[PDB]
């Protein structure tokens, strides 16, 4: 699962709302070799600890805007979770342990078209059909 | 299509459709499917002037 | 230590970089690919914080560009004194400041535009100026046009002095960073040396040039008999029939000041507190005493901060001691840090200093506009009705642009110069930590006031149309009296010394000759309803601008907004659409709201003055106002603003063809063009326009006349900046041409 | 729930993956480039729609598209 | 008589903006270049940057000399 | 160096702001040509 | 043919010459408007007749359209001059005035220079060398 | 009379610009050099992001839209 001490943050207003209790809630988890201060994605500034840190955010763009901030503090070990309200913590970033910029094997060409972009079919080819013109199984 | 030659573009989806460009490099691997890199003298839209092309959509002018 | 440090010759002086435009940005110096390079060269020429990175080299560019700016004001200030010297009727106006109209700026005889040379009284043909220059030079003691000419010469050699000092402090002796960062020493010399010695120098001019000259001009010496101002100092017996309670000698007349027998000055340093009933302005004995109490208070307050002699205050310790062991217990909520780390904000960044110096200079220029109509300071200013309105309207617009600039650089500070290291839990961190509670309660009081100021104008508009004039918010129907503002008009007339300061409050009608200078401005339901239009439009102007300062770092939409920049169009069509999320596009939207706020301040002024203050007095005592009590009954419906103000008072700019007000009728209609022209750039987007250049580039590539600077449509930000630069130009020049055709058809 | 398709004009410069704020794209191995990579979008349910991967693609008439489709609660960026 | 002229000219301006609104929906949704090969409907798209370049000359002609001839007379 | 000065006065805004003071010859051709010059009244 | 009487015997134009100022704008340009056709309100109209205003309408055509195609031909022959020098990116901002004047005096005889490129086929660019869109 | 010459060239300016916006909306409904896949995005879409300079109002819906301001004006 997840664990860690929360950073020294004096409370905010841009934090979690009733969506985080009812639908989904994200959690970033990093570790720091320093008692440094960083900028919160929910507005303000907080002091991260020296052990395992743990911060609950509301949506995934707030975690990776924070994850792109820790990479400028030379902290590139963060794990992002997604916490459903029944307690199910899935682990979503980075999925394979490796960052999505550098290539790993076993990964799949998912949502890939084997044509140029300019040779997509016309929307009159797909008239009264279920598919869109960018799905288009020919080439 | 050698390096330094001037070539015209037959790609209808591109910015430089029927524009003369100078070939910069051709790949000798044979498995990259867009080997020839041609450099143009006008940028497309806030950006590049080089683009990878195939050899079947290029007609040389000299 | 507060010592001086400079740098000997840091920058060479050559025309080598004038041949390479765009040298300051690295992407602009590599060539002009498209026509966006043309516009980016001017949008970044003064962004000195992006040319370099170090604050030592930025602050030398700031300091040397102020000198080249001061050398631009001195060119314009030598153009106002030169036009009063050679192309004016200042001689004919000073002899008779009632019948002769103030005019400079004659027009050349070409293109038939000499119809603008109307008759100004006394055979002078020119344009009636409404800038108040003539009423200001009379208060300075100018009598002949030679003294105006050698002020315009003396400013041209002061422009070349200030222009030489910008070359000298960037190319020869440029200061270092620790010379700019002693702002305690700077406040000592600006309070005492600039604002204290400036109002000590001016109170020496007033009692030696202005107070003798404006005493003899009230007896009507008709500009032969008056002496030149050096003859009141070279001949000290000449200033003894005037002001006889003093001695007026070179050493013998000053010694009442040092022996503290200041009753010898009580005839030309008064505390009368009223308007001069022969001229209309304040007493120049009352003004000369005022600058002496200002120069004492500023030279005193310039010895507050600590320079290198130990004694004095330090702002570093005063800011860092406002934590919360030591506050008042009802405002002890601001942090155990307090605002430590805030002297490092206003010293290590010029955008933090510019946002305070613009909002203070903006709010000062509206306080100035509200005081020069109610306490008119110049002789024959208050009865020149074209000058009273064009000086209120000028400094309200000037002082409202600077407020929006004070909220632009309070947003460039957050995107660029904001540091979460030095601002942990201080008074600025704690504002961003609750910024959805500032904006929630601001967007409610903008909503509370929009219903209770504007929808009470729609209630009155419906009751007046229904034929129910007893059901609407009138002085005859449901009265809404300004209870707390009718009471302050009662206080400021029951605390009078013996003359009623500011006749706007009450008591007396100053009616110096012909027209009326000042009258009580009473407040009814039409003044309750219109002060809440002003309270509503100021709060939405704040709400637009404060939303761009607090949400300049991040939001719930884009949590990495400070990495996209200050001036960016959007973050794509995602999240439903995120156009105008930047901090720039809240300055852009707060410029329309500054416009709507200040155009109702100058419309409340222009109609309340005409109906309840200005007018003419007969031989009994009753006053017939310009529109005649029209604001009380008809300014409560906005069909009455349409009919009784915009339609009925534009009969002087509509019917201003074939006459001398002909240019105001053209600027009125040229103004309506630029407003409607602005809506091309505001309403449409650049993807239509870029896809329209491509069909026009084709017709040039066909005829082989295509350019290599490739034609691009304007940016998203650049297309919004030219849609607000035209709305705020053609919406101002159509009000400038209506305020001035209405009042220079009367006087 | 947008639709991020990726076409074979890719060059494997990884610039769309570094520009994505939500980790929708990732680099998989391929044979038709010198980098040997091509982008793929396995987390298209996290597509916020902002087309920031589209401004970073340097191929002319870019090799990645975002087709804005049926928007949901995580494809519209609602923290409430 | 006045309210019936202005009625039917604003109806006729709306019905002509919609005659070109569904021209655009026809090109997107209901046109294919393979079936309309070489006919009169491909020939318009073959030179469509010469119709837009000439509608933009008549527009640029009639506004430089209609606005300019008013504000000369103004 | 004064040899880079007139290489700046040949740039775009300079020669297209002296392409408006040279079109102050419409000021002189409408000063002494009794300015009213209609479309039938000049040959 | 029309009711546009000349301004000599128009009974509403002579009042514009009766009560008028003098200076330079309503005396000599007003007696030069006397040979102009004017309606029933004394304002000189511009009609199009066969021969009485044949060259009276053709002087504003031929005088303008020469120095309309004199600005356009010196701007076209300058952009073609700086593209054979292979420096057109930087010669369009910094105008090379020894060449722009040389391409101005080559455009002084442009009607006998355009038709030397129409019959030679060099005025227009051919359709397969011009950039277009997906059409 | 001459007051009717002038308004018919405003009417002609009006009918030509609002044809220009509608013909460019109809003929560039397939796509142009700013975005060559306008058919894949439908009739009414906002834009294609701030890339390639910015593409506000690029769709064929948003040119059947700027010509309602010109229909009402004319
Ligand atoms: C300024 C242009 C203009 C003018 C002068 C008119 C004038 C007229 N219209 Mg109108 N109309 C216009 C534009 C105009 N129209 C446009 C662009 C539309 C398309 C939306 C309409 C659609 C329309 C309809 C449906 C009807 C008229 C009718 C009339 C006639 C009677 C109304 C009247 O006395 O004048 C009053 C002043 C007006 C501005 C008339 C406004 C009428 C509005 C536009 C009706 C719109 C219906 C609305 C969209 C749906 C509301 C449903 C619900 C909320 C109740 C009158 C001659 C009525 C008629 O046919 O007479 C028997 C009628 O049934 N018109
Ligand atoms: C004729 C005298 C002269 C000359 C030859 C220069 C020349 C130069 N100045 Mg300059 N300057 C001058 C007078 C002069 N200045 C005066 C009178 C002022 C006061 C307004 C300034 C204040 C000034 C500033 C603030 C800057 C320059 C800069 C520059 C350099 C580039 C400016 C450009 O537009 O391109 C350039 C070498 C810029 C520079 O040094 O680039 C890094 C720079 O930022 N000057
Ligand atoms: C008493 C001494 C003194 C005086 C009179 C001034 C005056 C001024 N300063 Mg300065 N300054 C001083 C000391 C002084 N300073 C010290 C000790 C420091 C070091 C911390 C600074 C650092 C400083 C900076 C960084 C800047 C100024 C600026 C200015 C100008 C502001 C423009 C304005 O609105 O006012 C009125 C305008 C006038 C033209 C009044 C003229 C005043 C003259 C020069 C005084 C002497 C005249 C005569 C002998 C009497 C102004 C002329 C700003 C500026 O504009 O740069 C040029 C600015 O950038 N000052
Ligand atoms: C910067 C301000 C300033 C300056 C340059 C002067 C300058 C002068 N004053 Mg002065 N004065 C001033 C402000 C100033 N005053 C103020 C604020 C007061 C109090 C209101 C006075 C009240 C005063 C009196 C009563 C007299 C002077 C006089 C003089 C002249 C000779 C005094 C002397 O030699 O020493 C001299 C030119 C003397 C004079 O020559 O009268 C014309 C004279 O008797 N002054
Ligand atoms: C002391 C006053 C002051 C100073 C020094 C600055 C300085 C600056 N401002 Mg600024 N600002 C001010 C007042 C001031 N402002 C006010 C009063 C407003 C409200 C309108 C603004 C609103 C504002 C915005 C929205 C922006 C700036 C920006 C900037 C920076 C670059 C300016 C530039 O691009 O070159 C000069 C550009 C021009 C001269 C083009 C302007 C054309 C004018 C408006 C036409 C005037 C019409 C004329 C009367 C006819 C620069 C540091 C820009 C920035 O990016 O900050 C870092 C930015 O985007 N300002
Ligand atoms: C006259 C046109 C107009 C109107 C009515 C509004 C109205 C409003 N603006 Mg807006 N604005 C306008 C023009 C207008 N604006 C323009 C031209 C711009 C261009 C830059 C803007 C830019 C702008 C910005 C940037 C902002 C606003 C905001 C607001 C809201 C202010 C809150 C408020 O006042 O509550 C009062 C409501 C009114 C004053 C509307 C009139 C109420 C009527 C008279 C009562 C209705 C009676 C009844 C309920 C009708 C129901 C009948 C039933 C049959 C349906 C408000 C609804 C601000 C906001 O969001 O507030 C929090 C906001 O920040 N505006
Ligand atoms: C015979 C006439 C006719 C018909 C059958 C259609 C049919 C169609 N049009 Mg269309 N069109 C027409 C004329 C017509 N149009 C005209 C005259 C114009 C010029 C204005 C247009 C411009 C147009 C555009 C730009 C689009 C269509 C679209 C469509 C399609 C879907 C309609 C829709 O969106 O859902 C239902 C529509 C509504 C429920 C109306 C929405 C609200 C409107 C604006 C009424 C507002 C009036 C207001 C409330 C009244 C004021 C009240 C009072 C205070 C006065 C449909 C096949 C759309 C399409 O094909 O998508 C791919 C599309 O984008 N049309
Ligand atoms: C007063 C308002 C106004 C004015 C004058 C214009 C003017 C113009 N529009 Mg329009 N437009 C407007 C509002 C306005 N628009 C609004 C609110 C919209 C809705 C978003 C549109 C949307 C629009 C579109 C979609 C298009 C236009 C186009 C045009 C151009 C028409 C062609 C022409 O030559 O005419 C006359 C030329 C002029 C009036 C220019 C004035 C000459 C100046 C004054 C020279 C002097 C300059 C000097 C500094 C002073 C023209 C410049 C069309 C175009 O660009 O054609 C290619 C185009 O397709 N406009
Ligand atoms: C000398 C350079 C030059 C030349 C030969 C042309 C030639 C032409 N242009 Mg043009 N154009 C130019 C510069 C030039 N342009 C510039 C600088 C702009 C930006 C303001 C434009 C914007 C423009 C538009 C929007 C259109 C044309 C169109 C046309 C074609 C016919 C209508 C016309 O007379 O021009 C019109 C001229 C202007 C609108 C102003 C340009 C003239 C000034 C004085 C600049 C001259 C440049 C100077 C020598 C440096 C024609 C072949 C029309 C077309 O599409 O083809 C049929 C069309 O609609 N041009
Ligand atoms: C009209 C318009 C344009 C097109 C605007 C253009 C093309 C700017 C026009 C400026 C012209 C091109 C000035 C150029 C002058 C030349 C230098 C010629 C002068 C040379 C002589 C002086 C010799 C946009 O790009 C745009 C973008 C976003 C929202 C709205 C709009 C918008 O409304
Ligand atoms: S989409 Fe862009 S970043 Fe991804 S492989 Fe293609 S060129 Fe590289
Ligand atoms: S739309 Fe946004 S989140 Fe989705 S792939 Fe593009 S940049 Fe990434």
């Amino acid at each position: 699962t997840l664990s860690g001490q929360t950073p020294i943050f004096g409370g905010s207003t841009g934090g979690l709302l009733k969506k985080a209790e009812v639908e989904e809630k994200y959690a970033i988890t990093w570790t720091s070799p320093k008692e440094q201060v960083f900028e919160m994605p929910t507005g303000g500034a907080a002091i991260m600890r020296q052990g395992q840190n743990l911060l609950y955010l509301a949506r995934k763009e707030q975690c990776i805007a924070l994850g792109g901030q820790l990479r400028k503090f030379k902290i590139t070990d963060y794990k992002i979770y997604r916490i459903y309200p029944n307690g199910e913590t899935v682990y979503i970033h980075p999925a394979d342990g490796v960052f999505p910029e550098k290539v790993n094997q076993g990964r799949e060409k998912v949502r890939y078209n084997d044509r140029r972009i300019g040779q997509n079919p016309s929307p009159s080819k797909v008239k009264f059909s279920g598919i869109a013109t960018y799905d288009a199984p020919n080439s | 299509v050698q390096r330094g030659s001037k070539v015209r573009i037959l790609r209808p989806e591109s910015y430089w459709f029927q524009d003369v460009g100078t070939v910069a490099s051709i790949e000798q691997g044979g498995t990259s499917r867009y080997p020839v890199i041609v450099r143009f003298d006008k940028v497309n839209y806030a950006g590049v002037n080089t683009n990878n092309f195939a050899q079947d959509e290029l007609v040389e002018v000299e | 230590e507060v010592r001086v440090v400079v740098d000997n010759d840091p920058v060479p002086t050559s025309f080598q970089k004038w041949s390479q435009p765009g040298h300051f940005d690295r992407t602009l110096a590599k060539g002009a690919k498209t026509t966006t390079w043309i516009w980016n060269l001017h949008a970044n020429a003064h962004d000195f914080d992006t040319h370099t990175s170090d604050l030592e080299d930025i602050s030398r560019k700031i300091f040397a560009a102020h000198f080249g700016h001061l050398a631009v004001v001195f060119i314009w200030l030598s153009g106002m004194y030169f036009h009063g010297a050679r192309f004016s009727n200042f001689e004919a106006w000073m002899a008779n400041p009632t019948g002769i109209k103030p005019s400079a700026q004659v027009v050349w005889p070409i293109f038939g535009q000499e119809i603008l040379n109307g008759d100004m009284g006394g055979g002078f043909h020119g344009i009636q100026i409404t800038s108040g220059l003539f009423q200001m030079w009379r208060a300075a003691g100018f009598t002949n046009t030679f003294q105006l000419y050698c002020t315009a010469i003396g400013g041209l050699v002061m422009a070349a002095l200030m222009l030489f000092a910008g070359w000298f402090h960037y190319h020869k002796r440029a200061p270092k960073l620790e010379w700019f960062q002693n702002t305690q020493s700077m406040l000592n010399h600006h309070l005492a040396g600039l604002l204290g010695l400036g109002s000590l120098g001016w109170t020496g001019h007033l009692i030696h040039v202005s107070l003798p000259t404006n005493k003899l001009l009230d007896t009507g010496v008709a500009l032969k008999d008056i002496p030149l101002p050096h003859e009141f100092i070279l001949n000290p017996s000449l200033m003894n029939k005037l002001y006889p309670h003093a001695d007026w000698g070179f050493v013998k007349g000053v010694v009442p000041f040092f022996t503290l027998q200041w009753g010898h000055f009580t005839d030309f340093l008064t505390f009368k507190g009223g308007l001069n009933p022969v001229t209309g302005g304040l007493w120049l004995t009352d003004v000369a005493h005022h600058h002496l109490a200002i120069a004492v208070m500023f030279i005193i307050a310039g010895h507050m901060y600590r320079t290198n002699w130990g004694i004095g205050h330090s702002i570093k310790e005063m800011l860092d001691d406002a934590r919360t062991p030591n506050m008042l217990p009802f405002l002890s909520f601001i942090g155990p840090v307090g605002h430590k780390g805030l002297f490092e904000v206003l010293t290590t960044s010029w955008h933090a200093q510019l946002s305070i110096n613009l909002a203070m200079l903006g709010s000062l220029s509206i306080i100035i506009a509200h005081h020069m109509y109610a306490m008119p300071p110049y002789p024959y200013l208050a009865t020149d009705y074209g000058t009273v309105v064009s000086l209120f309207t000028h400094h309200v617009w000037i002082g409202g642009f600077l407020i929006v600039g004070g909220a632009a650089h309070a947003a460039i500070y957050m995107v660029r110069d904001y540091d979460p290291e030095q601002n942990f839990n201080n008074v600025l961190d704690r504002v961003l930590r609750h910024r959805d509670a500032i904006i929630s309660h601001l967007a409610w009081v903008c909503q509370f006031l929009g219903f209770h100021s504007f929808a009470m104008y729609c209630h009155n508009d419906t009751m007046r149309a229904f034929g129910r004039p007893q059901d609407m918010f009138s002085d005859t129907g449901i009265q809404l009296q300004p209870v707390f503002a009718q009471w302050l008009q009662h206080i400021h007339t029951m605390t009078i010394l013996h003359d009623p300061v500011s006749y706007a409050f009450g008591g007396g009608v100053v009616a110096v000759g012909g027209k009326v200078a000042m009258m009580p401005i009473t407040l009814g339901t039409a003044d309750f309803l219109i002060h809440h239009i002003h309270a509503f439009t100021i709060h939405v102007t704040v709400l637009v601008l404060l939303k761009g300062v607090l949400f300049a770092r991040s939001s719930r939409l884009i949590p990495d907004k400070a990495n996209l920049g200050f001036r960016f169009p959007c973050d794509g069509p995602g999240r439903g659409g995120t156009c105008q999320v930047s901090a720039w596009d809240h300055v852009f939207l707060g410029l329309f709201w500054m416009y709507n706020s200040l155009s109702m301040v100058i419309f409340h002024f222009f109609w309340k003055m005409q109906s309840d203050v200005w007018g003419t007095v007969g031989a009994d005592g009753v006053v017939t106002h310009i529109t005649g009590g029209n604001f009380a009954t008809s300014s409560i419906t906005n069909n009455g603003w349409l009919r009784d103000f915009l339609w009925a008072q534009s009969t002087q700019v509509i019917t201003s063809y074939n006459t001398s007000l002909s240019a105001y009728g053209l600027m009125f209609l040229g103004g309506h063009f630029i407003f409607g022209f602005s809506l091309m750039f505001l309403f449409s987007g650049r993807g239509y326009w870029q896809e329209l250049i491509e069909s026009i580039v084709w017709a040039h590539n066909k005829l082989k006349v295509a350019p290599a600077i490739q034609p691009r449509a304007l940016s998203i930000i650049h297309g919004r900046a030219v849609g607000v630069a035209h709305y705020l130009l053609g919406g101002i020049v159509t009000t400038w041409a209506f305020f001035l055709a209405r009042m220079t058809a009367f006087g | 729930s947008h639709t991020v398709k990726i076409y074979d004009t890719c060059i494997g410069c990884t610039q769309c993956v570094r520009a994505c704020p939500t980790d929708v794209l990732e680099m998989v191995p391929w044979d038709g480039c010198r980098a040997g990579q091509i982008a793929s979008s396995p987390r298209t349910e996290d597509c916020v729609g902002c087309k920031r991967c589209e401004t970073a693609c340097p191929t002319d008439f870019l090799s990645i598209r975002v087709y804005l489709g049926a928007e949901t609660t995580r494809s519209m960026g609602l923290a409430y | 008589m006045a309210a019936l002229y202005t009625h039917h000219q604003y109806i006729a301006g709306f019905l002509m903006v919609g005659a070109f609104s569904h021209a655009a929906i026809f090109w997107i949704k209901d046109y294919d270049p393979e079936q309309n090969k070489g006919n009169v409907l491909e020939r318009v798209l073959k030179h469509k940057e010469a119709i837009i370049a000439h509608l933009s000359w008549v527009s640029l002609f009639l506004g430089f000399h209609t606005l300019g001839l008013y504000v000369h007379n103004d | 160096e004064a040899r880079y000065l007139f290489r700046y006065l040949s740039s775009a805004p300079v020669v297209a702001t002296l392409a408006l003071i040279i079109i102050s010859v419409i000021l002189i051709v409408l000063n002494y040509l009794f300015p009213g010059l209609q479309y039938g009244t000049f040959f | 043919n029309t009711t546009l009487v000349p301004c000599y015997k128009s009974p509403a134009f002579v009042e514009r010459m009766k009560n008028a100022p003098d200076s330079y704008y309503t005396t000599k340009p007003l007696k030069a408007y006397s040979q102009l056709l004017c309606g029933e309100d004394g304002l000189p109209r511009i009609a199009l007749d066969r021969l009485s205003l044949a060259v009276d309408v053709a002087i504003p055509i031929a005088i303008f359209l020469y120095t309309a195609g004199f600005i356009g031909w010196s701007g076209r022959s300058y952009l073609q001059a700086i593209k054979k020098q292979d420096k057109a990116e930087e010669k369009e901002v910094f105008i090379d005035v020894p060449l722009f004047i040389s391409c101005m005096v080559m455009a002084l005889f442009w009607p006998m220079a355009v038709i030397k490129e129409l019959l030679a086929g060099e005025l227009v660019a051919k359709d397969e060398e011009i950039p277009i869109s997906v059409r | 009379g001459p007051g009717d010459f002038y308004v018919h060239h405003a009417i002609a300016l009006g009918l030509h610009v609002t044809t220009l916006i509608l013909v460019k909306g109809a003929l560039d409904a397939r796509g142009s050099k700013l975005m060559p896949d306008k058919k894949d995005f439908g009739y009414a879409f906002p834009c294609d992001g701030p890339g390639r300079g910015g593409t506000c109002d690029i769709s064929a819906w948003d040119a059947s839209y700027l010509a309602v301001f010109w229909m009402l004006n004319t």
